[PDB]
């Protein structure tokens, strides 16, 4: 698995540089427009991994409401699955609405775990 | 490889047992055992299939048992212990031309006419293969192939050249039923009984699975009613989320 | 049980009725309507 | 572990959240099955069609062009490209 | 407690049966898993009642099984049964292994389950093509003795190790009682392997089409996924029965039924379609050991795939590219399994070696380079 | 407390005892259908256990029978087990003239027995803890049981020993010279 | 006379099987040049026929299959 | 944790062998179970490296055999092994029901795990008699015959019932084949037995020669009853060395290696050894059904 | 051969008794000379 950490140090690296990022970007927004998981209600952070000790501990520390919404999220997403049906577009999850918010609390712990490995080999 | 080695594919030809729901038509199973009989047996061995085998099937019990009289079999040696021979008995087997292989292939040019008793679920073709390769011998070869001295041209034989040479001639056998003995309707019949002969099993197992197809419909579509409604809950949940 | 006695109720009835079905659409190739025939 | 059993399976404090359902005898069996199974099912393999059909047009094509070439190899004009290979 | 927890038995059996809390989102493909039990019985059952009349000395292996087939009185149906319930066994694995790597069924949480999965696998292989010598046809004999030359490869003990195999300097009666009293146990390993299977699955819980965590969202297993079994089980035995008593040989080679004869190979040969795939790779590697080797490693490489799968959102039902690369790989490894039964002819050698190129690119290449680069679409996406 | 969601249109339309009769009807049907189905499979399996055609076949042969020495005892091996075909003389037929309504298990005479004096049909397995019986040690002058030395009569009857019946008498039937079974 | 020779010859007549018949004849004719040459029996490729026959053969089995054993 | 109880293989392994808070007080007796266990896989491996080249055929059944003892490089081993492992494996199991009877480790908190003790006995003299049947000596066949013969005494199925077990109208091919698939089989049932018994065993733990609770006083099983284990286990292998090495035939009956022959009864039909006392009880009894 | 004859012996053996072969390729039976793998004879054909 791909450590969150070295995700956005390749997003800002590709995001820095204009021309990388005028040719993705638009790419970016289509590829997670056809991904279809906006379409059941998902924000992209509910996709991610949660079987991990840096994801789990990241959703320990997270805020009670995000807490409460991401499970309704992973809630509603099950039951579409479950039933073989889609949220109408306008109940679909907008692309201003995938707001990343749990990205913070995974880099966080990935800085932790990171300096513990660091000074660990001191 | 070439179309040639492979042999011409043959054609599907709708035989009254192909469907899902028919059986051999036995009347077909006694004549193809009575061409079996006339002419095979003279190269062709069918060791896996005894007498008793055929009583229900293509002859009456008393039928069978007369036809096995009429050969002699190997019996236990006499209390002197010189050997003896005894009249066939419905148990025993059909008994082939030759005694071995050598002298199999000794009477037939070296070629060794395989036993029929599989040989329907023992080529590509089955039943249509042999059919085919019974009315397939061409009235003069295709030209330029040149056969190796006692070979026959047989397109649907793998490399084109066959030992066996035609043998199925028009009114080569009268049948008991006064069936015209084309030799189309021969190598149709011979066809047939060699498909049973080979799966004896065949009228028994599709009544069977017809059998285990109602009962299995019936009951899939009785499990797919119950999953529905037992799942009809989950389905039909409905959420609200009103945090402050 | 009463399951095991109701399995004969159901294997009868379509024992029974595929018995009388095949026999009927087969007629005219079994053994036993062809011996006369040969006979 | 990742799941436990029934009194904690893991998940994070839930709240807010309401859950309503009817009993099974009381809702309508198989209710839109008919016009689901065509419907739904077609929109499931509309998404999901290119995904299947790209690469299969791809795998196919390869398979295709291979075997027409090898066909065409074991005839008598494919006689001398079959010798120079 | 009620009596389906008290009890030691019960309670596992309520584990993993009656209680067991199974996700509520998933597919049909989940039940594959239980079909695979299902047919794990039938291999074993029907080939219980086989051994009850096979009789294995080299000389009597084929006319056993034909006194099978024409005087045992379903004889034909245990026969039937038990080798297309071993085409169904390996379909059901196939289809198995594909939800498993469509979903990130592989990834960290379960990838002891996946482990072992592999392990069964490879131990199925070896059961059935062992359960094939057995029937001593052309294609049986000439199959095994394809296997034992080629694991003569081995570059010092393969001298040595040959003999062992063969209990003989070819195949011959040794080979084949062996190899009868092998297959008949290793369906028993085989079921050691299934429970530890089940344990780890249990350990952790099984995967959903959405990848995302289950916990959230539960449900037994009693009124649901068993009735849910049911019409897949029921499904399955309505193939099984359409394939057992219509067109039984369909699945297997007709050269099976010539009596196995060391002095005339037979014109081509391959296993059962099942094994076709892997044959192939074996043929598009020309030295013998490296056949082997990368043979081995088309299966053995499943286990580095949870390791190369560098995605940071498991499965790949929300991943566009990711869904491309694996059906892709899906028809290459069908390309692979057709182009087993084909004769190594001119563009055909060189479509196998691509094949096989692609095939081991696809764990090696693909899915790193495909999984990070979705990673990356995704966080700028977002953003 | 808060408003529910409207079900109106998911409402089944029978009555309370019409829609779980209809589910309990499907479940038992479905049930009922399986146990039918596993009941067809088992026993076709168990039917596997039972006799093959090649037994059924082997079995019902016909012995070499003929001219033999009055008094000799012969063996077969009719259904594996042994067929003590003697043609016992003249005088055991007296000898089994004397009836015997008492001490003895089974009162029998030759009258059912045995077809004719000239051939007497026998198996020779024994009826406690079967086994073949010797003979020319049985205690009443036919065949002993060694195993627990039972004495088998000329008839066959039991006479003394563990024997829970008599000597067994097969099914053949007797021709011209010949043993028809 | 049996049914199969007669399909056959109807077959053969058909308009989708005239030209493999005319194919496989014109074959026929140009395989005896070639056995007429003296130096036949040292070429390498000695044509033949086969390939011709094949597709005349299939191109009839396809149509007299079907109707074949309505006959019988 | 420890790697010996995070996995979850390795935890099983370790409650049932590591950490197993076996009674401080338990005597030698409690290691029999360990030796039936050790006996059952020897009679498995043994088993899976006759039938390697055992033969099933009834013409070919006792040659088989003789070929394993005279052909095979180590086949003599195996038989032997095969064979006095199964009487040894008797004589622990007589050992482990006379413990069990004689401490009470059959009362209430164990008495499920006794039943299943009950049934993998009734199992396994299945087993041992099938897998003698094998051989297809004298008494092998006449202990077929027997057998079925009484067996043929149920009311009203036992006349068809027999036929069923023959396979035929006598002891025959068909018999002896499904006799050794039977017998190849029935061992792994017995393997799942045993780890419902082990199951049982475990839920509630073990007795103790006082009878009085454990609990106040349990040890570890690695440094403790596993060199118990040990001390037993060697004991078994030196007794089992002394029989399979010298004089392996002593606990079988000469009258085995005479190939069966139904048409002649030896003077004598006894079971091998471990069977007789129920085989005693059996001819106790006069009427067959009532035997 | 190692246990109470060298091998020189026991093939001589084997050769002063004869076996029966496969038939001759023109069908009619034929013998050999014994050799070391051949089993030692009785001198009954059969039991009886
Ligand atoms: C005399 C010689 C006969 C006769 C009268 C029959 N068969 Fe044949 N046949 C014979 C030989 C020596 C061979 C071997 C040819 C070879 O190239 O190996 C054959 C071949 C067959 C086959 C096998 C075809 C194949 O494997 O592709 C079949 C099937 C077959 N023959 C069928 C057959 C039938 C139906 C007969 C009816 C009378 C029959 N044979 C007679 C020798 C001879
Ligand atoms: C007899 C053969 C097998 C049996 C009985 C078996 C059993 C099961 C069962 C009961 C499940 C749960 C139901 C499901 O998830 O579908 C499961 C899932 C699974 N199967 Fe198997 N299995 C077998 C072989 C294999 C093989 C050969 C592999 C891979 C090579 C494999 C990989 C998996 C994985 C990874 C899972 C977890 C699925 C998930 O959580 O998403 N299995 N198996
Ligand atoms: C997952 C486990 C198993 C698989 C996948 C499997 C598969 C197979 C296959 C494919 C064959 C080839 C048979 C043919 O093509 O005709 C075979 C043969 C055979 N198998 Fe199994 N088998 C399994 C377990 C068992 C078990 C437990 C037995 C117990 C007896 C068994 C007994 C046999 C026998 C006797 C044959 C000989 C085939 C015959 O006589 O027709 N197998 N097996
Ligand atoms: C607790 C389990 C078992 C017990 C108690 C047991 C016991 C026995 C015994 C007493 C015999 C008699 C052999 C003789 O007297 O020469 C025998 C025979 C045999 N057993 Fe086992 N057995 C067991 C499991 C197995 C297994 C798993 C196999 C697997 C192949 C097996 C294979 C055989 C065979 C092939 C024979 C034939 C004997 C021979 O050829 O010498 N047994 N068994
Ligand atoms: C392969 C055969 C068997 C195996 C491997 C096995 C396994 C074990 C083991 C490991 C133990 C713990 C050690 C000991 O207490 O000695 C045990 C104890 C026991 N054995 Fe078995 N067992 C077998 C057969 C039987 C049978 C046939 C019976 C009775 C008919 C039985 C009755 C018991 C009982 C009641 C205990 C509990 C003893 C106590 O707690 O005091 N076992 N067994
Ligand atoms: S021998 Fe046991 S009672 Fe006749």
């Amino acid at each position: 698995v791909q450590s969150m950490t070295s995700v956005v140090k390749a997003a800002n690296f590709i995001l820095a540089r204009p021309t990388l990022s005028k040719i993705i970007t638009p790419l970016a927004q289509k590829f997670t427009a056809y991904a279809g998981y906006r379409e059941m209600g998902l924000k992209f952070n509910d996709l991610l991994l949660e079987e991990t000790p840096i994801m789990q501990t990241a959703i320990k520390r997270l805020p009670s409401e995000l807490n409460y919404s991401r499970n309704f999220r992973i809630l509603t997403a099950h039951q579409l699955a479950l039933s073989h049906q889609l949220l109408p577009a306008e109940k679909a999850v907008k692309p201003e609405e995938d707001d990343n918010y749990l990205i913070p609390y995974i880099l966080e712990a990935e800085k932790e775990a990171f300096e513990k490995a660091e000074l660990d080999n001191i | 490889m070439t179309a040639a080695e492979h042999g011409l594919h043959p054609p599907a030809y709708n035989w009254p047992h192909n469907g899902m729901f028919e059986t051999f038509d036995h009347a077909s199973i006694r004549r193809g055992f009575q061409v079996y009989r006339e002419v095979c047996a003279a190269c062709h061995s069918l060791d896996r299939i005894a007498w008793r085998n055929l009583v229900g099937v293509s002859h009456t019990t008393s039928e069978a048992k007369a036809m096995a009289e009429e050969l002699e079999y190997d019996d236990e040696p006499d209390d002197e212990g010189k050997p003896r021979k005894r009249p066939g008995k419905l148990a025993d087997y059909i008994p082939g031309p030759y005694e071995n292989e050598q002298a199999a292939r000794a009477a037939n040019q070296g070629a060794y006419p395989p036993d029929l008793s599989l040989i329907v679920k023992a080529r590509h073709g089955g039943s249509d293969y042999i059919f085919s390769l019974l009315t397939g011998y061409p009235d003069e070869p295709p030209a330029g192939v040149v056969l190796p001295e006692g070979s026959n041209y047989n397109p649907y034989f793998p490399g084109g050249a066959i030992a066996m040479g035609r043998v199925l001639f028009d009114d080569l056998v009268e049948y008991e039923d006064g069936t015209p003995a084309t030799t189309s309707q021969m190598a149709k019949d011979v066809s047939t009984f060699l498909n049973w002969a080979s799966e004896p099993e065949h009228d028994d197992r599709k009544k069977w699975g017809l059998k285990a197809l109602v009962v299995l419909s019936s009951l899939y579509l009785l499990s797919i009613w119950v999953k529905r409604f037992k799942w009809t809950p989950i389905k039909n949940r409905k959420f609200r989320f009103d945090p402050p | 049980a009463t399951i095991f006695g109701g399995a004969f109720a159901f294997q009868g009835f379509f024992d029974v009725a595929v018995n009388k079905w095949w026999e009927e659409h087969n007629k005219a190739k079994l053994w036993k309507n062809v011996k006369g025939k040969f006979l | 572990t990742y799941m436990g059993w029934w009194g904690s399976l893991g998940s994070p404090k839930q709240k807010y959240i309401t859950q309503y359902t009817i009993s099974p005898y009381a809702a309508k069996p198989l209710k839109g099955a008919a016009y689901n199974a065509v419907f739904n099912t077609f929109r499931r393999t509309k998404n999901q069609f290119l995904y299947v059909a790209i690469p299969f047009v791809v795998v196919w094509s390869i398979w295709t062009r291979a075997r027409d070439y090898n066909e065409y190899l074991y005839t008598k004009e494919g006689r001398e490209e079959l010798e120079r290979v | 407690m009620p009596t389906r927890k008290s009890n030691t038995y019960l309670s596992l059996v309520n584990s993993y049966l009656i209680d067991s809390p199974q996700p509520s989102s998933i597919n049909y493909w989940w039940n594959l898993g239980s079909l695979l039990g299902l047919c794990l019985v039938i291999q074993i059952a029907s080939g219980v009642f086989l051994a009850m009349h096979y009789s294995s000395n080299i000389e009597l292996a084929f006319d056993s099984v034909e006194h099978i087939m024409r005087d045992v009185n379903a004889g034909w149906l245990i026969r039937y049964i038990h080798a297309n319930g071993a085409s169904f066994f390996f379909i059901c694995m196939y289809l198995h292994i594909g939800k498993a790597l469509y979903y990130g069924s592989y990834k960290q949480p379960r990838v002891m389950l996946w482990v072992i999965g592999v392990v069964i696998f490879i131990l199925t292989m070896a059961i059935a093509f062992m359960g094939y010598c057995l029937v001593y046809g052309q294609m049986s004999h000439w199959g095994a003795t394809v296997i034992t030359n080629l694991l003569s490869a081995i570059p010092f003990i393969g001298n040595d190790i040959v003999p062992f195999i063969w209990g003989g300097f070819s195949v011959s009666n040794p080979t084949i009682q062996r190899f009868f009293a092998l297959h008949f146990l290793l369906p028993f390993i085989l079921a050691a392997l299934v429970c530890m299977h089940l344990m780890a699955l249990h350990v952790h819980g099984s995967s959903n089409p959405v990848g995302i965590t289950g916990n959230i969202d539960r449900l037994p297993m009693h009124p649901y996924f068993i009735f849910k079994d049911l019409i897949t089980v029921f499904v399955f035995l309505l193939i099984f029965s359409l394939f057992v008593f219509y067109s039984p040989n369909t699945l297997g080679h007709p050269d099976n039924y010539i009596p196995g004869n060391p002095m005339v190979t037979p014109p081509s040969i391959v296993p059962e379609w099942y094994l076709l795939p892997f044959y192939a790779i074996l043929r598009s590697i020309p030295d013998k050991l490296g056949g082997v080797i990368a043979m081995f490693g088309a299966i053995l490489i499943l286990l580095s795939l949870p390791y190369t799968d560098r995605s940071i959102i498991r499965g790949n039902s929300f991943k566009v590219l990711s869904k491309l690369a694996f059906y892709l790989f899906v028809f290459n490894f069908i390309l692979l399994g057709n182009l087993g039964q084909l004769h190594v002819e001119v563009p055909y050698i060189q479509l196998g070696q691509f094949a096989t190129a692609y095939y081991f690119a696809h764990y090696i290449i693909v899915v790193p380079v495909i999984s990070t680069l979705e990673n990356i679409l995704y966080y700028i996406g977002t953003q | 407390n808060y408003q529910q969601p409207d079900y109106s249109s998911y409402l089944n339309n029978k009555s309370g005892q019409g829609s779980r009769n209809f589910t309990y009807f499907m479940v038992g049907s479905m049930g009922l259908l399986s146990a039918a189905g596993a009941k067809s499979t088992v026993e076709a399996f168990l039917s596997s256990f039972a006799a093959s055609a090649d037994v059924l076949a082997m079995a019902k042969v016909e012995v070499k029978l003929g001219a033999i020495p009055e008094g000799k005892n012969v063996i077969i091996k009719w259904q594996g087990k042994p067929v003590f075909i003697r043609h016992r003389t003249a005088d055991e037929i007296e000898e089994a003239n004397q009836v015997d309504i008492k001490t003895l298990r089974d009162p029998q005479n030759d009258a059912d027995r045995v077809k004719k004096p000239e051939w007497l049909i026998m198996l020779g397995i024994c009826t406690h803890l079967g086994c073949v019986p010797i003979g020319e040690a049985g205690d009443f002058g036919g065949w002993f049981c060694p195993c627990h030395g039972s004495h088998y009569d000329i008839s066959g009857r039991i006479r003394k020993g563990p024997a829970p019946l008599n000597l067994e008498i097969p099914e053949y039937d007797f021709t011209d010279d010949e043993t028809l079974l | 006379a049996d049914p199969l020779d007669t399909l056959r010859e109807e077959c053969t007549k058909t308009a989708a099987c005239k030209p493999f018949d005319h194919h496989f004849h014109e074959c026929i004719e140009r395989v005896t040049k070639e056995q007429e040459e003296p130096d036949y029996e040292h070429k390498h490729y000695k044509e033949d026929c086969i390939e011709e026959f094949f597709h005349l053969q299939h191109c009839v089995n396809d149509c007299v299959a079907p109707r074949l054993f309505n006959r019988l």
